[PDB]
RNA sequence: UGUAACGGGGCUAAACCAUGCACCGAAGCUGCGGCAGCGACGCUUAUGCGUUGUUGGGUAGGGGAGCGUUCUGUAAGCCUGCGAAGGUGUGCUGUGAGGCAUGCUGGAGGUAUCAGAAGUGCGAAUGCUGACAUAAGUAACGAUAAAGCGGGUGAAAAGCCC
RNA sequence: CCCGGCGAGGGGAGUGAAAAAGAACCUGAAACCGUGUACGUACAAGCAGUGGGAGCACGCUUAGGCGUGUGACUGCGUACC
């Protein structure tokens, strides 16, 4: 805090409390007794504990039928309303999309939607494996997850 | 499975201590360390 | 019917406004016109003022008959104090305050 | 994540002043004086739930003593000769009796009587 | 049912007479404290007075054993340093032989408000004679 | 000398209780101006008694 | 007429008509409960002393309402000891009408 | 300092010794109702329930189970101008920390649930800042060189102007 | 527009959804100070409550010896850290 270290008033006499530090932490425009600093919150997680929790989140999806397999996912043009469409058709809403590779169109088709998200097989994390009410996987991402999985 | 119903196995998120919050928490006042003495200040014990 | 007048801010302590409005709750205002002319306090300058001015806010306002008013209610309320300094002996300070008042007159003709 | 404790405080002192509505001077009116007040309030209390059963029996058995003295024995004499006669009527009951049918505690007094005689 | 309370405003409180002439004081003034308390009634309630009015006569001629007569000394303190006084039974007889009777019940009976009126019934006479006969008091052997 | 304990606002109420005002209850009306007046007191153009004793 | 019976480990005079709170009987609203230990009767100088029981005596009473009394606060509290707690309380009752008194 | 060496009144027993029977008397014991800890076993254990013995004063201190506050996710969800937060009442409910409902005030925000992270709970530290009491309408109004009157100005004049 | 010193301050009018936004201006807690009503209080002694409890006032239920406020009298009772 800024100020300087002057004993604000002598120890004994005054009949006030005895102080030290116009900067105490008991005091108006004190300091932060435990003041914070910037930390890092990140854990460490296990290797297999991660590739299990994987597992064990596609197996209730699975068991919940939330998991939809098909041979392709793709649109023929970077387009929000024809994603849009397409899913209308496929009586689907809140989605994740799983695909083989990288797919440009349907990734950005899909940006502005935001009960969707695209995400290819290398890329898929714990959290949003739970957080859509239906995930749509192509065989090749499967095939690209199971390798993952060992 | 939703990310509003996980939870933890049961006691694997016990919780911390607080002292000095007061008689119905069982660590108010001296916080556990007793009446006086070096162990009771801050900073305050000998050596290993 | 009620009318109100008031004087807030005050410059009078409500204790020494209060020695004169109890002087005249509850008289008829002729009563207490008297009472406040004769009554050798600087307080009862201010509060005269005031019921002064209700007494035409009735008549002028809401048509009374002033015949017939009565100090129906009258209260002094705190108001903000002005905070001095005075010195004294030794360097040292003491507090003053100069405390104010609101004056609150109602007249009516029940 | 800085907590302030303002709502949380005051319905706290609240909940206090409220229970010492009554009480004079600070003790309606200033926290610190009030729970104090509350407190010894609820002390006395506990202690007198207790008490209050003495004071009650301490009441009933002056009672029938005056009456069982109206009709010629003493309260001792009486409860022995009513424990006797294997009447099991409590103190409670008998004092009321004692003041509402004179006659039914006569007829407990004679019942008494002939348990010792 | 809550138990049975006296009231001042319906409590029945009769009027006695009594003659001191031998009786023993304080086995006297057990029996009057009980009757101006109301202790000999089963309406006896502790904060009412449901006791009775009782004038005592002939409180001059009040007995007491052993040498209490010549004995016994009353103290009492005026409130002005070295103000202790004292009488003896027999100078206090002689003096107000009421006030014999009356200190004796007063001491007898609860301490506090209750208590000093429970003693404004009680009626005490150095002589034979009071009036009240208006109140019809009824003779009482105690 | 200070107190040991703050005095309450009972006993400041209590301290106060021979504090009010007396209202004046012998004004008069001269006869011949017919002003009010304070007894023994001339008025305030002057009268006294019914006579005229101070110009102005 | 009154008479006098045990519930609840204590004692109580009625009449018919009248409404007692006893502690909590295990019996159904509405249904009717006897009392067939009864420690007197008295009807206008008629006086049955039980010794300790009425030969025949009987009262009959309909239980009308289970409830919880008003919460009663226990506190507890050691000055100078750092120690100090509070409990609350409601106690269940059963209210019964008596509805006949049998000598 | 004042009876002041029965607590008092008073007592010749209302004292002392002896025998006896009665009664009063506690948060001890019993009775009725209820909660919980530890066991045990049951009608029947996915784990709490149901029976059932017993235990349940407590400082330092160890152990266990919880309430509530702020912020992140759940939440582009749910409540909310047909009235959010906060303030003030009331009713019900919880063993309690508390919760929910609702009248009035208020006028734009709040957030179930299950998780997640803490600047997370105050009556004391001659604690810190602000606000307001008390003494009290008390002391004081600062050199004891000194004022009196007429007239004026002004809403008002002991104090300003002549 | 009115009282007031061509004041301070106020009462009307009008603006505004609102002046229960009037410039000391959102919300407007607490200490602290008042006006009004109900009940208590001038023969009475102490941590100011608690247990019992009359009476009064105010609601009930349509009576039932119940709610709320007050609290004569009475048992017990020397604050917190
Ligand atoms: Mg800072
Ligand atoms: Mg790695
Ligand atoms: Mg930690
Ligand atoms: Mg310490
Ligand atoms: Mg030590
Ligand atoms: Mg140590
Ligand atoms: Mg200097
Ligand atoms: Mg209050
Ligand atoms: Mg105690
Ligand atoms: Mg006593
Ligand atoms: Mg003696
Ligand atoms: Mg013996
Ligand atoms: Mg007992
Ligand atoms: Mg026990
Ligand atoms: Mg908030
Ligand atoms: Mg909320
Ligand atoms: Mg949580
Ligand atoms: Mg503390
Ligand atoms: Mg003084
Ligand atoms: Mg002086
Ligand atoms: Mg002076
Ligand atoms: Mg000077
Ligand atoms: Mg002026
Ligand atoms: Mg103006
Ligand atoms: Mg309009
Ligand atoms: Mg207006
Ligand atoms: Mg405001
Ligand atoms: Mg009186
Ligand atoms: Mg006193």
């Amino acid at each position: 805090v800024t100020g300087s270290g002057k004993k604000p008033w002598r120890q004994k006499g005054t009949g006030r409390a005895r102080s030290g530090s116009i900067k105490s932490p008991i005091w108006r425009s004190g300091g932060v007794t435990f003041a914070a600093r910037p930390q890092d919150h990140s854990q460490k997680v296990n290797k297999k504990m991660y590739r299990g929790a994987l597992k064990s989140i596609l197996s209730e999806l699975v068991r919940q039928d939330r998991l939809i397999v098909v041979e392709k996912f793709s649109v023929e043009a970077p387009k929000t309303k024809l994603l849009a469409q397409k899913l209308k058709d496929m009586a689907l809403e809140d989605v994740l999309i799983i695909t083989g590779e990288l797919d440009e169109n349907l990734f950005l088709a899909a940006r502005n939607l935001h009960k969707v998200d695209v995400r290819d097989a290398t890329g898929i994390d714990p959290v949003s494996l739970i957080a859509f009410d239906k995930v749509v996987m192509t065989a090749d991402a499967v095939k690209q997850v199971e390798e993952m999985l060992a | 499975m939703r990310l509003n119903t996980l939870s933890p196995a049961e006691g694997s998120k016990k919780a911390g201590k607080r002292l000095g919050r007061g008689i119905g928490s069982g660590l108010g006042k001296t916080g556990g360390r007793g009446h006086k003495g070096q162990k009771s200040r801050s900073g305050g014990g000998v050596r290993r | 019917m009620e009318t109100i007048a008031k004087h807030r801010h005050a410059r009078s302590s409500a204790q020494k406004v209060r020695l004169v409005a109890d002087l005249i709750r509850g008289k008829k205002v002729s009563q207490a016109l008297d009472i406040l002319t004769y009554t050798n306090k600087k307080a009862a300058v201010l509060v005269k003022k005031v019921l002064e001015s209700a007494i035409a806010n009735a008549e002028h306002n809401d048509g009374a008959d002033i015949d017939d008013l009565k100090v129906t209610k009258i209260f002094v309320d705190e108001g903000p104090s002005m905070k001095r300094i005075m010195p004294r002996a030794k360097g040292r300070a003491d507090r003053i305050l100069k405390r104010t008042s609101h004056i609150t007159v109602v007249v009516s003709d029940r | 994540a800085r907590v302030k404790r303002g709502v949380i405080a005051r319905a706290r002192h609240k909940k206090i002043l409220k229970q010492a509505k009554g009480y004079y001077g600070a003790r309606s009116r200033v926290y610190r004086v009030a729970f104090q007040a509350v407190i010894k309030a609820g002390q006395y209390a506990y202690r007198d739930r207790r008490q209050r059963k003495r004071q009650f029996r301490q009441l009933w058995i002056a009672r029938i003593n005056a009456a069982a003295r109206q009709n010629g024995i003493s309260y001792s004499k009486f409860i022995n000769g009513l424990k006797k006669a294997s009447v099991e009527i409590d103190r409670k009951i008998l004092a009321d009796i004692a003041v509402f049918d004179k006659v039914a505690f006569t007829a407990l007094v004679e019942k008494a009587k002939a348990a010792l005689a | 049912m809550k138990t049975f309370t006296a009231k001042p405003e319906t409590v029945k409180r009769d009027w006695y007479v009594v003659d001191a002439t031998g009786k023993t004081l304080g086995r006297l003034a057990t029996e009057l404290a009980r009757r101006l308390r109301g202790k000999h009634k089963a309406e006896y309630t502790p904060h009412v007075d449901t006791g009775d009015y009782i004038i005592v006569l002939n409180a001059d001629k009040v007995a007491v054993t052993g040498n209490k007569r010549t004995d016994k000394v009353y103290y009492h303190h005026t409130g002005h340093i070295g103000g202790i006084k004292q009488a003896t039974f027999e100078e206090m007889i002689a003096r107000r032989p009421e006030r014999v009777i009356e200190i004796a019940v007063k001491g007898m009976l609860p301490k506090g408000p209750l208590g000093r009126a429970m003693f404004r019934k009680l009626k005490v006479y150095a002589g034979n004679e009071h009036n009240h006969a208006a109140q019809q008091p009824q003779v009482l052997d105690i | 000398a200070v107190q040991q304990n703050k005095p309450t606002r009972s006993k400041r109420g209590m301290r106060r209780s021979h504090d009010a005002l007396t209202a004046v209850t012998s004004l008069s009306v001269d006869k011949t101006s017919g002003e009010k007046h304070l007894r023994h007191h001339i008025t305030a153009d002057g009268y006294y008694r019914g006579r005229k004793v101070i110009a102005k | 007429m009154y008479a006098v019976f045990q519930s609840g480990g204590k004692q109580h005079r009625v009449s018919e008509g009248q409404t007692v709170r006893l502690e909590k009987l295990d019996i159904a609203t509405g249904e009717t409960v006897e009392f067939a230990e009864v420690l007197m009767i008295a009807n206008g100088e008629e006086v049955k002393i039980g010794v300790p029981f009425v030969d025949g005596g009987v009262i009959k009473a309909e239980v009308v309402a289970h409830g919880r009394g008003e919460k009663v606060k226990i506190v507890k509290f050691r000055r100078r000891k750092h120690y100090r707690k509070q409990q609350g309380h409601r106690q269940w009752f059963t209210d019964v009408k008596i509805t006949g008194i049998s000598a």
